[PDB]
């Protein structure tokens, strides 16, 4: 019945500055007694989800002030006013007036910084792991930001689609930076019918696409 | 302080039956209910049910109805969820979450830690470990752990005491069904010829430990 949608999807915040997180129902969320009982949750990475907010704006207990709900009808908005470290994560809005219930798809806020390219680093199978069969080419792409970033494979200049793997850290403590790790599986067999292999990355911080390479057995 | 406990973590087959549970510490009275919540990996909260347990009535999501049954023991204060026939689509964390109510809307809303859930047909098996090995300002090394089942699998650096600029990167499924996963280091280039680097990779359902020092190599 009730449809929450929530938006955006990610909020890069500056720390100190503020974050609005909105949520909208397909219909009226006022109860017929004339209450609105829209929820709010916060969940840390790795955390369970906890909630911050009931019945649209009051505080559950412990929740400090700068988390203020608001909205009324269809229309609500969650606000934090002084974003800080301790408030990275993703945050629900939870629809239990009408059967059935259901959360908002989630806001993920990470920590606003200034761009910073990706250092790129490729790695050729090491011989033990050929010994067993199967070689992987692994392409780090350390310390970045923002998340966003592409990761192509070539083998003798010819392009791969399928056969990668990728892999994200979370928004770092210190730095508040990313990293990706591809990987690129292939058969021992393939591996050694093909001499040069090559990782190609695309990032905000980059002016042209950097390309990291090897040749099977320099 | 009122809290949740959920039963371990489960690592099933395909076509067996599970039953997960959640128990209420600390708080006397009945008037609660108890609500499971789905979460797949990467993804957002689902409702799948709640239970009344005074009188057991129960509401589930029309997306679980006939996949999963709610039950209660008021005698113990403790909730199940059960699936009769499980699905690798089953792997998930699923979390109980308890509403204190005072007919009324209004209630207070106490998570549980979260139980993650494994549904596979793979078997365990420990993992491969293999040296990144650096190459020719900063370097970048690290080990990529291959080929393990279940999850975890716990890595660090010289024995802890390598802390700083360690990217363990989240795990993903291969087509195997097994988990492969990479940790990286970046360090000085100088400290390549001074010093020695030995990642230390856990696997505790296979009682596997593995110590492999990454070299640069030629």
């Amino acid at each position: 019945d009730v449809v929450m949608t929530q938006s955006p999807l990610s909020l890069p915040i500056t720390p100190g500055q503020p974050a609005s997180i909105s949520c909208r129902s397909s219909q009226s969320l006022v109860h017929n007694n004339g209450n609105t009982y829209l929820t709010w949750y916060q969940q840390r990475p790795g955390q369970p989800p906890r909630r911050l907010i009931y019945q649209v704006s009051n505080r559950d207990s412990g929740v400090p002030d700068r988390f203020i709900g608001s909205g009324a009808g269809t229309d609500f908005t969650l606000k934090i006013s002084r974003v800080e470290s301790e408030d990275v994560g993703i945050y629900y809005c939870g629809q239990i007036t009408d059967f059935p219930y259901s959360f908002g798809q989630g806001t993920k806020v990470d920590i606003k910084r200034t761009v910073a390219a990706p250092s790129v680093f490729i790695f050729p199978p090491s011989d033990e792991q050929l010994k067993s069969g199967t070689a992987s080419v692994v392409c780090l792409l350390n310390n970045f930001y923002p998340r966003e970033a592409k990761v192509q494979w070539k083998v003798d200049n010819a392009l791969q689609s399928g056969n990668s793997q990728e892999s994200v850290t979370e928004q770092d403590s210190k730095d508040s930076t990313y990293s990706l790790s591809s990987t690129l599986t292939l058969s021992k067999a393939d591996y050694e019918k093909h001499k040069v292999y090559a990782c190609e990355v695309t990032h905000q911080g980059l002016s042209s696409p950097v390309t990291k390479s090897f040749n099977r057995g320099e | 302080e009122v809290q949740l406990v959920q039963s371990e973590a489960e690592v099933k087959r395909p076509g067996e039956s599970l039953k997960i549970s959640c128990q209420t510490s600390g708080y006397n009275f009945p008037n609660y209910w108890i609500t499971w919540v789905r979460q797949m990996p990467g993804k957002g909260l689902e409702w799948m049910g709640t239970i009344d347990p005074r009188d057991s009535d129960t509401k589930y999501s029309p997306s679980f109805q006939g996949q999963v049954t709610i039950s209660a023991d008021k005698s113990i204060n403790t909730a199940y969820l059960q699936w009769t026939s499980l699905r690798a689509s089953d792997s998930a964390t699923y979390y109980c979450v308890m509403w204190v109510y005072i007919t009324g809307n209004i209630w207070v809303d106490v998570w549980g830690p979260g139980v993650l859930v494994t549904v596979s047909s793979a078997s365990t098996k420990g993992p491969s470990v293999f040296p990144l090995a650096p190459s020719s300002g900063t370097a970048a090394l690290g080990c990529l752990v291959k080929d393990y089942f279940p999850e975890p699998v716990t890595v660090s650096w010289n024995s802890g005491a390598l802390t700083s600029g360690v990217h363990t990167f989240p795990a993903v499924l291969q087509s195997s069904g097994l988990y492969s996963l990479s940790s990286v280091v970046t360090v000085p280039s100088s400290s390549l010829g001074t010093q020695t680097y030995i990642c230390n990779v856990n696997h505790k359902p296979s009682n596997t430990k593995v110590d492999k020092r990454v070299e640069p190599k030629s």
